[PDB]
């Protein structure tokens, strides 16, 4: 338990394979920044997309643009047959 | 077409939850209640007699498919609706007042909410000062 | 020519079914185009689309703060 | 930043995701609301999300955290230049330029996985072209305005 200067110079280390094999840890370090860089991208235009009400990222919702297409095939359909019915009757109304 | 016909299939199948080929009034009646409207009996009756050609009152899907290729952009059904135009136009002449299509359209008939009326006059884009000439608007209808 | 009331009549008939048939020929008209809305007469469809996008609005920009912080650390050494 | 209805726009918004009606939204509550319509998102990637929102670290959000998010914003910052330099990943020449097959690539085949009819949307915005050229500078002030 105690400390003074030495002052010796040579050495028996035998000291310096860390150098070109720390290259590993930043080729992992940035092997991590591909999968980070794109996700980025993705859900930052994910969400400029979004606000566009009509542009089609929401066709990726599968169920819910079936469930629209459904729901306007319905409409489609009625609202013909009333025309129909809308122009029979008219020509009821006019025959004397 | 191949197409439409598949879409027509599909479409059919939508009325009928029996899978049974045939569409009845209740089936209709439900189909409008879904979709938060009130028909009555008589309204379907009408709808499924238009239809329904063999008149046993039900609708299958060779009728069903009659009706969708039936024609409506025809020589014949545009000059039906020009003279309904004539109707309640009482000058004469080709143009009706742009506030009396307002009138007629959202307090007549099927009635029709007021923005569905600002598409029609949006649509339009004729006024002499405020007026809406209306073979034009039948032949946007029909092309 | 009092059989003026049955030939009045027979117009008060017409008024209705004229009224019909431009309003069905229409709707049939509006219909074919998709955002041009006559569907907004549908009202509990109207609201289910609206909570649709509010649902997938918020959503997508949870994950946009989840890839912003990712990224940062990514590109911290 | 703040008007009527924007408020009440994220009060009924809350409550989609909290059918409970007592102001928390937790991890069953948001992965039911992805696992509706329609993904397949982990028991992970949840917390992830819910502990970039919640700021008082009791797992789940309430309403006004839930303000504080969109509070938050994403072109009135500087964070265009974070998705820029995401850009600059790719990028190996040097140039402004990214590939415009590149771009499909990496927007369909890594991370989130795009559709391809959403990069067609990418790409038909983009409206730059020598081979094919997008201009990455372009594409983040267009969507930061
Ligand atoms: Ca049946
Ligand atoms: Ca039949
Ligand atoms: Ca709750
Ligand atoms: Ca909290």
């Amino acid at each position: 338990h105690h400390h003074h200067h030495g002052s010796d110079y040579d050495d028996i280390f035998t000291t310096e394979s860390a150098l070109k094999v720390q290259q590993k840890q930043r080729q992992k370090h940035f092997n991590r920044q591909i999968p980070a860089a794109a996700s980025l991208i993705q859900t930052a235009w994910r969400c400029y997309a979004a606000e566009n009400p009509d542009s089609s990222t929401w066709k990726i919702y599968i169920e819910f643009s079936q469930l629209r297409e459904h729901h306007r095939a319905t409409i489609k359909v009625i609202r013909r047959m009333q025309y129909f019915v809308a122009k029979k009757k008219f020509q009821q109304a006019r025959k004397p | 077409t191949e197409e439409q016909i598949a879409e027509f299939k599909e479409a059919f199948s939508l009325f009928d939850k029996d899978g049974d080929g045939t569409i009845t009034t209740k089936e209709l009646g439900t189909v409008m209640r879904s979709l938060g409207q009130n028909p009555t009996e008589a309204e379907l009756q009408d709808m499924i007699n238009e239809v329904d050609a063999d008149g046993n009152g039900t609708i299958d899907f060779p009728e069903f498919l009659t009706m969708m290729a039936r024609k409506m952009k025809d020589t014949d059904s545009e000059e039906e609706i020009r003279e309904a135009f004539r109707v309640f136009d009482k000058d004469g002449n080709g143009y009706i007042s742009a506030a009396e299509l307002r009138h007629v359209m959202t307090n007549l008939g099927e009635k029709l909410t007021d923005e569905e009326v600002d598409e029609m006059i949006r649509e339009a884009d004729i006024d002499g000062d405020g007026q809406v000439n209306y073979e034009e608007f039948v032949q946007m209808m029909t092309a």
